[PDB]
RNA sequence: GCCCGGAUAGCUCAGUCGGUAGAGCAGGGGAUUGAAAAUCCCCGUGUCCUUGGUUCGAUUCCGAGUCCGGGCACCA
RNA sequence: GCCCGGAUAGCUCAGUCGGUAGAGCAGGGGAUUGAAAAUCCCCGUGUCCUUGGUUCGAUUCCGAGUCCGGGCACC
RNA sequence: AAUGUUCAAA
RNA sequence: AACUUGAGUGCAGAAGAGGAAAGUGGAAUUCCAUGUGUAGCGGUGAAAUGCGCAGAGAUAUGGAGGAACACCAGUGGCGAAGGCGACUUUCUGGUCUGUAACUGACGCUGAUGUGCGAAAGCGUGGGGAUCAAACAGGAUUAGAUACCCUGGUAGUCCACGCCGUAAACGAUGAGUGCUAAGUGUUAGGGGGUGCCCCUUAGUGCUGCAGCUAACGCAUUAAGCACUCCGCCUGGGGAGUA
């Protein structure tokens, strides 16, 4: 429980999830919106990421890291004002990372909406 | 007018209170163009407020005006291909006329039985709080402060 | 004829270990907008089941009490 | 020839365990709006199947009664 | 990224 | 009888997602395994059905299994057409350029037959990861069998065998000669100095002459000539009996 971390978040169009861990994978404190009481369509607003970083940034109380790291999952429109907003817990960002799965031509995706 | 600014050269002077915005509320007071029955009644509810409160009323307007005053407006903005509401911040000139307002439309809901009595008592009890007029700005300045939502939107 | 669980906003649950009452659905009034439904503010009354006692004080501990859920039920 | 279910706004259902009648579809009048349809208010009459009795009181319990649905039906 | 039907007779 | 320009065979080189048969690899989806963790994820205009403390989704490792091959990639290439795009090997068709050594008209078009022929569908097999008709559940509207969402069977996948249709589309049959010019680009071949102009073959645009009802086509003709085959004769009734 001591002094490190990696920022995993993704943020869909849905419920941008903030989840920081240490050098493995484990769950120091994860966070949402839908910790927060957003359900209609708030779960995706850069207010909605303005306490998405905080309330898992400021929930370290065991480790409280030097760094952050974050890795990007999830392109959609809550990404860098959680970032920016990541440090206002005092948490020194200082490499940022941005892992999202792009295909091969794996799968055939669903179809057209209308 | 989708032509641009309408000049606003509205004067106010005052005979002796010494104030401007003294002469906004009996330009509201004043229904059906009786001038004549307006300072002739807010002359005599400052007045009674000395009687009724711990000082005279210059000093207790301020704060009158001051804990009543609203911050923040929600004018709503069907955003880009959506529809629903947005806080804007009110411009300074305008946010005293959106105030005084709320008044003299609670002046006349209170049921003291004299409008000189009725109506004074949302001075007093003005710079002192949980007034009658309070409760409107303070119901509506927590309209979008708390509930801050798309801030990003033009009007 | 026997032992427990309790009657907790108009509906549903919460702590309710004597000084120490909360949520959500509903209702009303604003806003929206062609009109309703959504959606967003601002509000209130709870009942702590009848009643007495250990009571500085009982929603809270005993039992004079109504109702219902869990086991009763034996070789008459 | 036999045992039950009942006839509950004009249509469909509800409690209807003797003091103790409800919903929705329909109808009418406003509003909408170029005109109808939607859509929103505000309204009413029910029938508690014929009729007598235990009746402080029966839409409510018996049976003198009409109609139809559930089983009858045997060697 | 909508929830919107119809216009008796040439 | 001969000749050689039409078409063929030799010689050199040049490219190409042309096909059929094995083999190898990476990204991703999903479902199993275990760590850390706890109150929701997912969902739309808004919401719910569905999954969740019995331990979810986010994340760490690992396993299994099938499908398609991001970047290169482009009015780019190849095939008669449908089409074909990870990589290597085995077999194999076709066209282009230059060269002149042969053969000396051996060619063109094709009635009936004979074959190839996307996608769905069918038969006997296997395979089943994502999708995904029928259907089921939740909203939407007056009703919605629909558009929206959560699941999900056939099928989509491979071998063998049928079916033989489509906006199978440049909506433009096939062959051969001839009539202004610019302008990109691909595969070559010669001339002159990584660069500058000669012609052949495809493939894009802009443009006179000409035809055209007009839009527009215009050296890849819908122009000017010839040769052969297929087809139409007002629309409904009808690609039906
Ligand atoms: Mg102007
Ligand atoms: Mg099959
Ligand atoms: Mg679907
Ligand atoms: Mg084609
Ligand atoms: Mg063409
Ligand atoms: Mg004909």
């Amino acid at each position: 429980n001591i002094e490190n971390g990696v920022a995993h978040i993704r943020s869909t169009f849905n419920n941008t999830i903030v989840t920081i861990t240490d050098e493995f994978g484990n769950a120091l404190s994860w966070s949402s919106a839908g910790a927060l009481g957003f359900k209609g369509s708030k779960k995706s607003t850069p207010f909605a990421a303005q306490m998405a970083s905080e309330t898992a940034s400021k929930s370290a109380m065991e480790h409280g890291l030097k760094t952050v790291e974050v890795t990007v999952k999830g392109p959609g429109p809550g990404r860098e004002s959680a970032i920016r907003a990541l440090q206002s817990a005092g948490l020194e960002v200082t490499a940022i990372r941005d892992v999202t799965p792009v295909p091969h031509n794996g799968c055939r995706p669903p179809k057209r909406r209308r | 007018p989708r032509k641009g600014s309408v000049p606003k050269r509205d004067v106010l002077p005052d005979p002796i209170h010494n104030s401007k915005l003294v002469t906004k509320l009996i330009n509201k007071i004043m229904l059906d163009g009786k001038r004549g029955t307006a300072q002739r009644i807010l002359y005599s509810a400052f007045d009674l407020v000395e009687q009724r409160s711990g000082r005279d009323a210059l000093e207790v307007f301020e704060e009158a005006i001051n804990n009543i005053m609203p911050v923040l407006e929600v004018k709503a903005r069907r955003v880009g291909g959506s529809n629903y509401q947005v806080p804007v911040e009110v411009r300074p000139e305008r946010r005293t006329t959106l105030g005084l307002r709320w008044l003299v439309n609670y002046a006349r809901l209170r049921g003291e039985k004299t409008m000189e009595d009725r109506l004074a008592n949302e001075i007093l009890d003005a710079a002192n709080n949980t007034g009658g007029a309070v409760k409107k700005r303070e119901d509506t300045h927590k309209m979008a402060e708390a509930n801050k939502a798309f801030a990003h939107y033009r009007w």
